[PDB]
Order: structure tokens, then sequence, then C-alpha cells
């Protein structure tokens, strides 16, 4: 479960 | 939902008048100088901005290989406005499905590819270029040395948000947002269409906004309904469209599309940037759709002005080295 | 007498007294930054001088802020 960033979702 | 989303498609309600539609050669930075980009703005063509497109037969495919058959993608069931992961070969076989046996509408809107194939085949109008924050305030150093193309936390050095690669099936639906950190947002319609909600950052309506949020029941009332001026447009296949920090919109996919676009702060508008900052904040939203090194790109604004007018670095030794030794190439 | 524009002399403002406001633990101050309490005191001086800059004259149509 790596972490992610900037991911555009309402 | 419970509202119904094909009359919010018929009506004439939604006729604010928002949108202004520009020239490209008009879209300079004296522009942002003198209205600091507060305006909804829309390119009927590309004359003038300076961008770069992939061949307008370009397949969601040519996607995959671009970008990797292994590459895993954020993909938004339309119904939940959840969100679920595949990887882009995944992807490109359900989008090659036929419109009538696809099981599920799904929607891909956060394709990052910077540092793939497909990052020089897309280019941002260049008046982007002179104020986006990623490109003019954080260290070049720090940039320069990304490897990684998606977006792991663990892995990026800088806001990697500044090319994304948007497919959306006939019927998409995204329900009514602002994106992360307040960022503003350039948007290019390579091939199909989008309808646009749009709602000004007005105070009572970022107040109504959140407390939309907070309600849970986004699923149960159109927002575009509550308040006093809400504009629908369309938006055509080569149409570029910039919107504003802070403003609330939501978007339907009436056939097929493939949508180039990014983000990007800028210090022109920094106070609507911060308020939608602390709304996120309020609002709980987790960190993965959030603006990545926000604050530690704020503070490297403010050192980048007070060097750029004062000549003094508030930069650690080894840092202003760095950056000398770049402006020596 | 450099001459910024009043959206950013409003968005600096917000900046400084944002960041100089945040918590510790919610500071976030980058590896690249060396003594942030300096950084904050010479932004309030900065602006204090430019508080005064002409409208008219900010609209250079080239930014404060570029590389070399
Ligand atoms: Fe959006």
């Amino acid at each position: 479960a790596p972490a992610t960033g900037g991911v555009k979702k309402p | 939902r419970t509202f119904d989303l094909e009359e919010k498609l018929q009506t004439n309600k939604y006729n604010a008048n928002f949108v202004t539609f520009m020239e490209g050669k008009d879209f300079n930075v004296e522009y942002i100088q003198r209205g600091g980009l507060r305006d909804p703005l829309i390119f009927k063509n590309s004359d003038g901005l300076g961008i770069k497109m992939p061949d307008p037969d370009f397949t969601v495919n040519d996607v995959k290989m671009c970008v990797g058959s292994r590459r895993m993608v954020d993909v938004m069931d339309v119904n939940t406005q959840k969100g679920i992961e595949m990887t882009m070969a995944q992807w490109t076989r359900y989008y090659e499905t036929p419109e009538e046996e696809r099981e599920k509408l799904y929607n891909v809107i956060s394709l990052e590819f910077s540092h793939t194939r497909l990052e020089n085949m897309v280019q941002r109008p260049s008046t982007v270029d002179f104020i986006d924050w990623v490109d003019n305030m954080w260290p070049r150093h720090l940039k320069e040395s990304q490897t990684e193309s998606t977006n792991a936390i663990l892995e990026m050095q800088y806001p990697k948000v500044q090319k994304y690669c948007l497919m959306s099936v006939r019927g998409c639906y995204t329900d009514f947002h602002v994106d992360f950190g307040g960022t503003s947002v350039w948007y290019h319609i390579h091939q199909g269409g989008k309808v646009f909600w749009l709602i000004p950052p007005t105070a009572h309506n970022l107040e109504l906004y959140e407390n939309w949020l907070l309600s849970g029941k986004q699923g149960d009332i159109f927002l575009g309904d509550r308040v006093s001026d809400c504009q629908r447009i369309e938006l055509k296949q080569g149409y570029t469209f910039v919107i504003p920090s802070g403003w609330i919109h939501a978007v339907y996919t009436p056939t097929d599309t493939l949508v180039f676009g990014g983000n990007f702060l800028h210090s022109f508008n920094i106070p609507m940037q911060l308020k939608i900052y602390s709304i996120e904040d309020r609002t709980r939203v987790p960190n993965k759709f959030r603006y990545p090194f926000y604050y530690e790109m704020c503070w490297y604004v403010l050192e980048r002005y007070v060097y750029c007018i004062t000549n003094r670095s508030h930069l650690t030794k080894d840092f202003q080295k760095e950056s000398l030794s770049m402006d020596m190439e | 007498q450099v001459h910024l524009t009043h959206f950013e002399l409003e968005g600096l403002r917000c900046l400084v007294d944002k960041l100089e406001s945040l918590p510790l633990h919610k500071k976030c101050v980058p590896t690249g930054i060396e003594d942030e309490d300096a950084l904050i005191a010479d932004v309030k001086i900065l602006l204090e001088e430019l508080a005064s800059s002409d409208p008219k004259l900010a609209l250079t149509g080239v930014p404060i802020v570029q590389w070399p």
C-alpha cells in the first residue's frame, strides 16, 4: 500500500 | 444519486455569464498582472497559446504504450464517486469495450504522465510556465532529480501535478469540487467534449460548498441549484479551458473524450489558494487527494521573492551552491 | 524600487501571516530553508518598503521571480 499524492478526485 | 442529471443538462437556468473568450496572443504575463487570473477563460483555437498536442487520432492504447502497460492508474466509479485502481492495460481494455457492453461507468481524471514518453508530447500554454510556482519557486535540482513516473509520495521530489491525461467515456459525471490546493487549471479537449457547471468562489458559495461536503448528501443535492449564479458551458474539441482558483465546478461527458490538462499555483491569488487549503483541512480530505508539499512550496515562494528583490538568500549554503551550479549551465 | 501588483502585495501578506502562525508540527519548513524566522522578518520589511508600489509601473509584462 504505497502512499501517493496529487490525486484528482471529488 | 437522487437528482436528475438529465434535466440539469437541458435547463437554461444556468445562464450566468462568467467565462471570457480570448485570443491566445492576449494571454500573456501582463494580462495576469492586470487581472490576477480571476476570470474563467476559453480559447476556441490554439493560436498564440504555444501548446503542443499528440496526433488528433491519438488513442487510449497509445496512452498505455507511452506510460507503460503495467502503470497503475486511479479510476473513478461514477455512480459512487469513489476511487478504485487498475493497470493501464486493464483500463485500455475497458475503454475499448463497446459502449453498450460496459458493465459500469468509469472515469480516469488523475493520470499524471510526467517523466514518461507522453511527457514531451504535451506542452502547457507558454504563459503558465512563467507563473507556475513549480517552475519558478521549487529548487531546480530537486525537480530535475525526479525519476518516478507515478505519484508515489516517497519518491516524489516536487509537486508532481503539472501534466494530467483524462480519459472519459460517454456518460461520465464528476460532481462539484474545487481542485486541490486551490490550484488553477488549464484544460485542453484533445478529442470529444465536456460540459461544465461553474460556480464563483464567493464567500457565501465557499461556505455553501463546505457545508455541502460536511453534509455528506452530495449525491442528493445538485450544488448548482442552490446558488444564485451558475453557468453551464459546453467545451468542444480543440478548446482550451482555464479555471481560476477556488471555482466550484462539476463536469459531464456527453461522448468518449480525451483530455490533457494540469494544475498550478501562482502568486496572483495566494489568499484564495490558502482559503481552499483550509477548507480541505476542515473537511478532512485525505492527503492523497491534496497538493503535495503545499507548505514547503509556500516557504520556497517567500525565499524567491526576498532574494529576487533584495538579493538576500535564505536558503542553506548547500542549496545556494546547487542553484549556482545550475546557473553556470 | 521594484513595483509589485496589489495582487502580489496582498498575497505575500497572507502567506507570511499564515506560515508564521503555523505550529511547529504543521509548519513544514522545507529542507532548503536555513532561518525561517529571519526569512519571515525580511518579508515584512520587504512588504513595508513595497507598500506604495505604483500599479501602472507594476504592469511590466515580466515576472519578478525568474531564474538567472
Ligand atoms: Fe476539477
